[PDB]
């Protein structure tokens, strides 16, 4: 960890990513108002309970977070993201805006990758959502590194899904509705699933959007999911 | 600090070694005084002799060490018997007894064996004191804590050949002018170098206050060493 | 309130000490020891507050027991004094203080001469030839001012002691139940169980 | 957060040794030169300023620093170990002496500090020795002029005149064959000169050289007047200009 | 009551030519019963003398800490403290316990060994030094000392003089207040010597 | 690969692995039996109790957390013994605070969380134990299942311990007959009898051997063995 | 391989391997950067490469504004070099409160320098894969250029370039200050003296640049700021009508 | 002390008296009382010097952090750290503060605390000592949306009246006017004021 | 105690008398009340002299230390947040008030000190007991633009104000001068007018007036 390799590299960090592509696939999209994020849910049996093994997580009221790789290293920098959001809003009343939030998590996970006794995280994590100034995306890695994104997908069908969106955003330069994006979430998901034909799995999706939300996170539910999942049954064919 | 399976320390071993390369520094018991010597590690021409001690040390007005080792480790363990001393001094208003300041010498180094984790000390003592109780005396303390007192003993380099000279020599009813002669002649005899001169040594006395009813520590100036050498037979 | 005297003839230091115990209205005891041995040629006597008084002396007790212990050696009376002085002082400034007041008397086997030093809670130390803590000392210092010499041996010292105890139950309020006396000198510590009817 | 190594990095080897000890002393042998002589009057440090560009400013990076105003410092070795070095040594000297007896202490003892914090990089858990080795020289009322040199094991020496670093055995050679009791500071300030060109590879002059003496008060240098038992720093880095001055008569 | 009235004592030290004086009562109390008529109250640390009144507990502990001090000084500087650097000691010692402070009143006299100049300073509780140059005084009689005292002195006095000036001084300012007295002893200090005389005087 | 990779939880193997991990979890492989399953109205926990000698009580596998929540344990004892007080704790903290009954879900989130810490601290070793979780709480019945790497999933039904393959499978083909039967415990507790039955190389069931906890929309957790049990035999 | 391998210990030649690991660490980005002074101003540039067109070409910056007055730009992988961002800000705001004045550029260095030291010699911390250029306009020093690398060493510069290309570029430089005989760029505007380092950067790497391909901090007397792709465009334009 | 901010159509002005005092006596008959906290948020302090200084300064700092990785901050958030200071250490702390700031999408916005640590967002608001004479005449005569000369002059008629009454208040009346267009300080004299 | 300071066209005096006391009693009657923080910042204090001296003592190694670190002339508005941050923590108990004075490369600056922890800035101040009588003297004289010897003159008067007026302050005037381009001028006495007049009669005794118990020489040496 705090070990550099002959030529500057961080073996364990890239160890690290190992895991991270070993995981389920997920994405996030940036529309016109806001960002949407979809997971693929592998269903190991038909005992799991459907629509109860919840993977995207909220963030204050206005971030949602999704990730791949080692699940729990992800609720743990959720947590640590949390008690970071309500740090910023107890000090400056206002609530956390994406980047601060992105930068916040970044030092954390950076942080992971200084010291001897501690391994960096198996995660990376897609987040984003809305604030005083619009719509974000990021995608955060094992070392810490994190960007600003229009699209960003993570996990085992993150190539595919990588495919995907570069064709939007050549065929939408123009921004690309809250609703749209939400529709074409669910199409990407089960185009990335085509790896893992084996097993089923299970579609989750949600969104932040200025128009469509209120610029709040919430989980797309009932007719709009049955939609999504609609569109990306047909596209698929 | 850990045991081997021979039931030995290792790292105490290995100072022990360390310190057999050092500079040998002998000390003589006699009824009227004591005497400290010590060879200088090999030097140059340009050393500042009059500002210059590596291995004799001041503990209070009745007590003098004279070191072999590492003098950065020396001094560490100087410092706290300094203020051990007067720590007696204020609680009692007496000087210290000199076995009490060697046992918590000793004491500090045995820790350092036995727990933290840190190297040890490496450091030999020897203490050469005055006190009320049993007048003058002669200790030596090593890396493991454990501690002797002695008519007279050497630490460093060829104590085996020095201590078999002291033993040869040495008498109960001696005079310290006799145990100045010896201790020089006994380290004329272990040098490794060619002629033991004035500019080598470090040379220390705990007498009777010149003359008085009092205990006087003279810490021999260069000018003074080059002619007690002479004196005794060596030039 | 408590009686506390010393006095240093030449070859023995006397220390007398009221024999009450009094909490309120009512006097517990008359048979009190205020004294601990702290050395074969030490004697500390103290008076002051109900607990502390005795905490105090056997804290006192205990650390030059261990002291002789581990040097197969007495402390000269004057090393003894300078650390009780010390723990005093130190206790004078700590969370709550030890209100006691003592007299050490002690034969210095080195020096062959008796030594009496009066110490009060604060770690205030004097060396004296006699001394006395609280309000006895205002009849007994004058009394002694007058009638003692630096060259009277144990029996004449123990008269100017009666003396003392006859104008203390004479002049002071309470009354302390006579006194317990010790006797220190070349051949240690010794009590007198005489004194009350002498 | 928290330290796994609370154990000594510096340990004995079956033979004695101390193997970061010496191997801190193998890094301050591939140092740049540097030297200090001490003369009746005087004592003078100097050492060579090895620049990593041309584009560099070599006069924003000193080598020789003061610590109080009548002690200086040069090195050989690591220079950042030597920098933080510095920093705890002026420290040291205010929280140690200056703010308990209200006077500056003398150089022995400020030597014998900064011998502490090096010896206790040498036993702590978790820490390298420091990579340096320090010539200091000073002036104190009651010990007149001094020179040391302060080795990454925490051991000082007072010298007459020594170098260390790169050319050090050369050096020393030269400076035995030159010094003596009688030399006046320029004397000592020259042969400071001259054994600084034999280990000097490039250009020679005063912005590649870097000089600096303890001589006697400056009162020029106080920055105030009117107090007379206060007479300025008796340390001083000499200009590029002095030090052209002085290589043309050389 | 006042800690610094508990004990009674007092202390002054004077200049004169090449010389000091450093002076004391032998008094130690205990508000009205007085205790010990042997209580002195100047120490020295080799050529510095130091004087201390106040609460007599202090007095002792002050004593052994300077002692302490100067003695480590000693065999790290190798030579003895000086009066000017003492003075300083002695101001931080002090201001160290700035909220829990000692309640002394310490006075500090000697000659530079090096310079040959006589010293004095004086210090309050909490360790400010009074730089004065002819006389400083301190104790529950430090009122009737800066009167013996203003009246008293003049500068470049030769030391047999000198001593009958800061005896007089001690003496007559003492038995105007109830609590100092008892006896006197005061020290007559030359680059060279040191004489000390015990005075006669009223024992009430 | 599996070589200098395996010392503690602090270090990652060149395929991204946690082999400390994969031991802890290995623990659960050689842990006894037990089985948990739901319908709407209750939760069952059916568990095959191992003595170590024939003079010897059988180890209990069930512990009670809250009257609406309790689990059952496969793996090291002591571990789950460590586990089950943070989670009465968490359980007692919900009610003194909020007057609110913990979430069977929350519980999950609490217990992930605990053992991810250790799968990420040097010094430190993971749990060595799979913990089945049931409750009633505000949305009715439920299951969880808990493996010390920190995956905590909720199921209709599952099992865990060595040979628990074979009540898993018949879980998986008995679904959708198990999750109807509301309103009847005897019914449910018989189908989680009927479970564990096909993890049996051991033998028939005895009164010894069997220790079943139910609870349910008007049950309290409650523990059955011995005597108790016998009936379902 | 030993200890001396894996932490800041010394090895037998008196080296510290995980030190001059750190070094490669800071050209693992493949971008160049160069610092110079104009006549009141300083000016860093650097290349901006945004591979994946799924990113916000935005949010990709190796330019931090540490302070009203201070820049600082950063060859190294990111994750670091906001490490070193963060620190150097609470480093900035710290000293201005506790001395009642603005940091200067220098003394942030010397300050960020002294941190890397400690990562050199204490076992459980890594030294960070970067080097940090800090500029400003100090109200002291004029133009200011001071450069800190994993040793924890640190110099001021009349000019300076890093990366994995750094000698090219050095190399012009010191060929342009031969000529010039002065240590700065004799210039009014900070829009010549931007052109002056985009022109020599072009010289140098013997590459073109796009308004996407190029980064822009300039530090003037009391601000330090960044051009946006339109200001570069202007600079771009500018120099290309005689170039 | 007399002060004041009140927000007007194009921004916010803050205002206050110059005298400071110990007792009757003028211990500084010029003081500035107008802090600057960030470029465009000023304060006007109240209470405690010692105390409302050593917060200012605090504030001053949080606000140059937030500024160098968040941006520029909104009157609110600098409001909410006074507002921390105030709250979290009332029991040691005499400090009545009113915080004025303009930034281009809020315009003018006021902030009172005062004593207890509250916070309250205000058209105008007015403090200290010398404020408890004007309450009639500022609830009289201020109106929402003013021009700068018309608030100047409100602020300056306010204020006048302030230093009539209270002996604590008086000397100069400072201004600093904080719009779009930048950050305007202004000052007038005694014989200005009085003839009002 | 009063102490002044005093802004010029090209710099910053500061003055102060030199009397100390204890209550009613004259401890020193020429103590220097005038403290350097660094070369070219000077310090009056007035209140628990202990404190005023130390507080200085200690912001001023700390301000050394700080421009040895920063390679650069420490600026007066650094003394002043380091005095206003340590007084502050303390509460007042520190019981130091100060005008602190100085040139720096940013200029030249003078301001006031509370205990408490607040700070003010002027172009004239006075502080200590003998503060009224010499800020009145301030007050009636001082303008604009004052030169160098003006501004001397100046608080030389106002020092003179809380020595003749204030039973607080005595004896002799001290003087620190600070200007833009120059070393600091410290003038120790500047001003004398308080001589005490030659007494009436001599006290030195005849010998032997005072009676000896006994005596011995002291041991100084070992
Ligand atoms: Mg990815
Ligand atoms: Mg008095
Ligand atoms: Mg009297
Ligand atoms: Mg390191
Ligand atoms: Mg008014």
């Amino acid at each position: 960890n705090s070990v550099f390799s002959p030529d500057g590299r961080n073996f364990q960090v890239e160890y690290a990513v190992k895991a991270v592509e070993n995981g389920t696939t997920s994405i996030g999209i940036k529309c016109n108002d806001g960002v949407v994020f979809a997971v693929e849910k592998l269903i190991t049996s038909k005992l799991l309970v459907p629509q109860k093994n919840v993977k995207i997580q909220v963030v204050d009221r206005h971030i949602g977070c999704v990730y791949s790789g080692l699940i729990p290293d992800g609720r743990h920098l959720v947590n640590r993201g949390r008690e970071e959001a309500a740090s910023f809003k107890k000090l400056y009343k206002t609530p956390i805006p994406i980047p601060a939030f992105a930068d916040r998590l970044g030092q954390y996970v950076q942080a992971h990758t200084l010291y001897n006794s501690v391994r960096p995280f198996g995660v990376s994590t897609i987040f984003g959502g809305v604030d005083k100034n619009g719509a974000h995306l990021y995608m955060l890695e094992p070392s810490g590194s994190y960007w600003g994104y229009k699209g960003a997908a993570t996990g085992k069908g993150r190539q595919s899904a990588k495919a995907e969106l570069e064709k939007l955003v050549d065929h939408h330069p123009e921004g690309l509705s809250a609703r749209e994006a939400v529709k074409q979430a669910a199409k990407i998901i089960y185009l990335a699933h085509e790896d893992n034909k084996e097993k089923d799995f299970e579609l989750e999706i949600s969104w932040c959007s200025l128009s469509e939300t209120n610029g709040l996170h919430k989980f797309v539910k009932g007719d709009l999911l049955q939609e999504a999942i609609d569109f990306a049954q047909k596209e698929i064919n | 600090t850990i045991f081997s399976p021979e039931g030995r320390l290792y790292q105490v071993e290995y100072a022990l070694e360390s310190i057999s390369h050092a500079g040998t520094a002998i000390g003589i018991m006699a009824s009227d005084g004591i005497v400290l010597a010590a060879e200088r590690k090999v030097t140059s021409t340009l050393l500042e002799q009059d500002t210059s001690t590596e291995k004799l040390y001041k503990l209070n007005d009745k007590i003098a060490v004279a070191v072999a080792g590492l003098t950065a480790d020396a001094e560490i363990l100087i410092n706290t018997a300094r203020i051990h001393a007067q720590n007696y001094l204020k609680t009692y208003n007496e000087d210290i007894p000199v076995e009490i300041l060697v046992r918590r010498l000793s004491d500090i180094k045995q820790g350092y064996t036995q727990h933290g984790g840190l190297r040890p000390f490496g450091v030999s003592f020897i203490y050469a004191g005055y006190d009320d109780r049993y007048g003058y005396q002669l200790y030596t303390s090593n890396p493991s804590g454990n501690y002797t007192g002695w008519k007279a003993i050497s630490v460093g380099a060829n104590t085996s050949a020095a201590q078999t000279l002291l033993q040869m020599d040495y008498k109960d009813d001696m005079k310290v002018d006799d145990a100045i002669e010896l201790a020089l002649k006994t380290l004329s005899k272990t040098t490794d170098s060619s002629a033991l001169t004035y500019d080598r040594l470090e040379f220390a006395t705990i007498r009777k206050g010149a003359n008085d009813g009092e205990v006087y520590q003279k810490i021999f100036k260069p000018q003074e060493i080059k002619d007690i050498l002479v004196k005794t037979g060596i030039t | 309130m408590d009686i506390i005297l010393g006095i240093r003839v030449q070859d023995s230091v006397i220390l007398a000490s009221s024999k009450a115990v009094t909490r309120g209205i009512s006097v517990l005891k008359d048979s009190d020891d205020k004294t601990r041995q702290l050395s074969p040629h030490t004697l500390m006597s103290f008076a002051g507050e109900a607990g502390d008084t005795v905490q105090f002396a056997e804290y006192i007790q205990a650390n030059i027991q261990l002291y002789s212990i581990r040097e197969d050696y007495e402390l000269s009376p004057q090393a003894v004094s300078s650390f009780v002085r010390q723990e005093l002082a130190k206790s004078i400034r700590s969370r709550r203080p030890y209100q006691v007041n003592v007299l050490i008397g002690g034969y210095d086997k080195k020096k062959n001469k008796p030594e009496l030093y009066q110490i009060d809670y604060l770690g205030t130390k004097v060396e004296l030839p006699y001394g006395a803590h609280g309000y006895s000392g205002f009849y007994t210092f004058s009394l002694l001012d007058h009638h003692y010499r630096p060259d009277m041996t144990t029996e004449e010292g123990l008269d100017l002691l009666k003396l003392c105890v006859q104008e203390l139950e004479k002049r002071m309020p309470m009354d302390f139940k006579g006194v317990i006396v010790k006797i220190v000198d070349k051949d240690g510590i010794r009590q007198v169980d005489d004194f009350q009817a002498q | 957060m928290t330290d796994r190594y609370s154990f000594s990095l510096t340990t004995f080897s079956p033979s004695g040794k101390l193997g970061q000890i010496d191997y801190a002393l193998t890094a301050v042998k591939q140092g740049v030169t540097s030297l200090g002589i001490k003369a009746t009057n005087g004592v003078v440090i100097a050492t060579e300023k090895k620049s990593s560009s041309p584009l560099a400013m070599s006069e924003t990076l000193s080598k020789v620093s003061l610590l109080t105003p009548d002690i200086g410092a040069v090195y050989s070795g690591m220079g950042p170990d030597y920098r933080v070095l510095v920093d705890k040594s002026r420290k040291v000297a205010h929280t140690s002496y200056k703010r308990i007896y209200g006077e500056y202490p003398p150089t022995k003892l400020l030597v014998s500090e900064v011998a502490k914090i090096m010896q206790e990089a040498t036993q702590s858990g978790g820490v390298r020795p420091f990579g340096v080795s320090l010539l200091i020289a000073g002036h104190d009322e009651f010990n007149g002029f001094s020179l040391y040199q302060v080795d990454p094991s925490g051991s000082y020496f007072p010298w007459k005149a020594t170098a260390i670093g790169k050319g050090s055995v050369a050096a020393k050679t030269f400076l035995e064959k030159r010094w003596n009791d009688e030399l006046e500071l320029e004397d000592a300030i020259h042969i400071a000169l001259l054994t600084l060109k034999e280990s000097v590879e490039g250009e020679f002059n005063g912005d590649t050289i870097e000089l600096a003496i303890i001589g006697d008060e400056n009162p020029d240098l106080l920055g105030y007047t009117g107090i007379p038992t206060d007479k300025g720093p008796r340390f001083r880095k000499l200009t590029s200009q002095e030090i052209n001055d002085r290589l043309e008569a050389l | 009551s006042d800690p610094s009235s508990i004990n009674g004592g007092i202390v002054v030290a004077m200049t004169g030519k090449d010389c000091v004086a450093i002076a004391c009562d032998l008094r130690l109390g205990s508000q009205s019963l007085g205790v010990s008529n042997k209580f002195e109250k100047i120490f020295h640390y080799g050529h510095v003398f130091l004087g201390i009144t106040g609460l007599a507990t202090d007095v002792t502990t002050l004593n052994e800490m300077f002692r302490y001090k100067t003695n480590l000084y000693k065999l790290k500087e190798e030579r003895a403290i000086e009066p000017e650097t003492f003075t300083q000691l002695v101001s931080s010692s002090l201001y160290e316990r700035r909220f829990g402070p000692y309640f002394v009143g310490p006075v500090v006299a000697g000659i530079n060994s090096k310079s040959g100049k006589p010293f004095i300073a004086g210090f309050d509780l909490i360790g400010c030094i009074d730089e004065a140059k002819d006389f400083i005084v301190s104790g529950t009689a430090s009122d009737q000392l800066f009167g013996m005292c203003e009246s008293l002195y003049e500068p470049n006095l030769e030391p047999e003089d000198l001593f009958e000036t800061i005896s007089q001084a001690l003496l007559n300012a003492a038995d105007r207040d109830a609590l100092s007295g008892w006896g006197a002893v005061v020290y007559i200090i030359k680059k060279d010597e040191v004489v000390k005389r015990y005075l006669k005087m009223r024992q009430d | 690969f599996r070589n200098n990779y395996d010392g503690d939880t602090v270090t990652f193997s060149p395929t991204g692995r946690l082999f400390q991990v994969e031991y802890a979890l290995e623990a659960i492989k050689q842990g006894s039996v037990t089985v948990g399953l739901r319908s709407n109205t209750h939760a069952v926990l059916v568990a095959l109790k191992r003595n170590a000698d024939e003079l010897s009580s059988y180890q209990k596998k069930i512990i009670k957390c809250d009257e609406h929540m309790g689990l059952s344990l496969a793996g090291l004892a002591p571990d789950a013994r460590v586990l089950s007080n943070y989670l009465r704790q968490q359980c007692n903290y919900s009610s003194l605070v909020f007057n609110r009954k913990l979430a069977v879900e929350r519980a999950g989130h609490l217990l992930c969380d605990k053992a991810q810490k250790n799968t990420q601290s040097y010094g430190g070793r993971p749990y060595g134990v799979g913990l089945l979780i049931i409750g009633y709480d505000k949305s009715g019945a439920h299951l969880l299942e808990f493996q010390p790497s920190g995956n905590v999933t909720e199921l209709y039904g599952t099992a865990i311990g060595a040979r628990s393959q074979g009540a898993k499978t018949y879980l998986e083909r008995t679904l959708d007959t198990f999750i109807k039967i509301d309103g009847n415990p005897d019914e449910l507790i018989k189908a989680g009898v009927e479970a564990i039955s096909q993890s049996l190389r051991d033998e028939s069931l005895t009164v010894d051997n069997l220790s079943i906890a139910i609870v349910g929309k008007d049950t309290p957790f409650t523990i059955y063995d011995g005597e108790a049990v016998a009936k379902y035999i | 391989a030993g200890y001396d391998r894996h932490i800041t210990i010394f090895s037998p030649e008196g080296r510290l391997y995980q030190v001059e690991y750190a070094f490669k660490a800071t050209n693992q980005t493949n971008i160049n950067s160069l610092a110079v002074r104009g006549k009141d101003c300083t000016v860093v540039i650097s290349q901006k490469k945004v591979p994946d067109k799924l990113l916000d070409p935005t949010t990709v910056s190796y330019i931090f504004c540490i302070s009203r007055t201070i820049g600082m730009v950063v060859n190294g992988p990111i994750p670091d070099a906001r490490n070193a961002a963060l620190r150097a800000k609470a480093e900035a705001a710290e000293f201005r409160y506790k001395y009642g004045y603005d940091m200067p550029c220098d003394v942030l260095a010397k300050r960020m320098a002294n941190l890397s030291q400690i990562y050199t010699q204490r076992a459980y911390m890594r030294p960070l894969g970067v080097i940090l250029t800090f500029v400003s306009v100090d109200e002291e020093l004029g133009p200011s250029i001071y450069k800190t690398d994993p040793a924890g060493y640190y110099v001021g510069y009349k000019a300076t370039a890093t990366g994995p290309k750094q000698q090219e570029i050095t190399t012009n430089l010191e060929n342009h200050f031969k000529k010039s005989k002065i240590d700065h760029i004799n210039e009014e505007s900070w829009e010549k003296v931007v052109e002056f380092a985009i022109t020599h950067m072009i010289d140098a790497l013997g590459t073109e640049f796009s308004k996407n391909d190029l980064e822009v901090g300039v530090a003037t007397k009391d601000k330090f700021f960044t051009l946006s792709a339109e200001n570069i465009e202007e600079r771009l334009v500018a120099i290309a009508e005689q170039d | 002390t007399s002060i004041m901010a009140v927000t007007f159509k194009d921004g916010v002005i803050l205002g206050a008296d110059s005298r400071t005092t110990t007792g009757a006596y003028i211990a500084n008959r010029v003081t500035d009382k107008l802090t600057r906290v960030h470029d465009k948020i000023w304060c006007c302090r109240s209470g405690s010097a010692a105390d409302t200084q050593a917060i200012a300064d605090i504030v001053q700092y949080h606000l140059e952090l937030y500024t160098s990785q968040y941006g520029t901050p909104s009157t609110e958030t600098a409001a909410s750290v006074f507002k921390e200071l105030c709250y979290e250490n009332k029991d040691n702390l005499t400090a009545g503060i009113i915080v004025a700031g303009y930034d281009d999408k809020n315009k003018g916005e006021v902030y009172t605390i005062p004593l207890g640590g509250s916070v309250h967002k205000l058209p105008y608001a007015i403090a200290g000592s010398g404020s408890t004479f004007i309450y009639g005449y500022c609830d009289k005569n201020f109106r929402e949306n003013m021009s700068k000369e018309e608030t100047v002059d409100f602020i300056k008629h306010s204020l006048s009246q302030a230093i009539k009454w209270d002996g604590s208040s008086g000397g100069v009346i400072r201004m600093v006017v904080l719009t779009a267009a930048g950050v305007e300080r202004l000052i007038f004299y005694p014989d200005e004021y009085e003839q009002l | 105690t009063t102490i002044v300071g005093v802004k010029f066209n090209n710099g910053v005096v500061i003055a102060a008398d030199t009397r100390s006391t204890q209550g009613p009693i004259v401890a020193d009657k020429n103590c220097a009340k005038l403290h350097r923080i660094s070369p070219k910042i000077w310090c009056a204090g007035a209140g628990t002299a202990a404190d005023t001296e130390a507080v200085t003592q200690l912001i001023g190694s700390n301000i050394e230390l700080h421009s040895l670190y920063t390679s650069r002339e420490p600026r007066v508005v650094s003394a002043l947040q380091m005095l206003k941050q340590h007084l502050f923590k303390y509460q007042g108990h520190i019981g130091a008030y100060l005008i602190v004075a100085g040139v720096d490369p940013t200029g030249s600056h003078l301001f006031s000190i509370h205990a408490h922890g607040s700070t003010d800035v002027g172009y004239y101040l006075s502080l200590g007991s003998g503060s009224l009588a010499a800020m009145a003297v301030l007050e009636s004289h001082w303008k604009q633009d004052l030169t160098k010897e003006e501004a001397i003159k100046l608080a030389s008067d106002a020092i003179q104000a809380g020595i003749w007026n204030d039973l607080g302050s005595g004896s002799n005037v001290d003087v620190c001068v600070m200007e833009i381009g120059k070393d600091a001028e410290y003038l120790r006495n500047y001003l004398t007018p308080n001589v005490r007049e030659e007494k009436q009669k001599s006290y030195k005794f005849p010998r032997g007036t005072t009676a000896v118990l006994k005596e011995s020489i002291v041991n100084i040496c070992d």
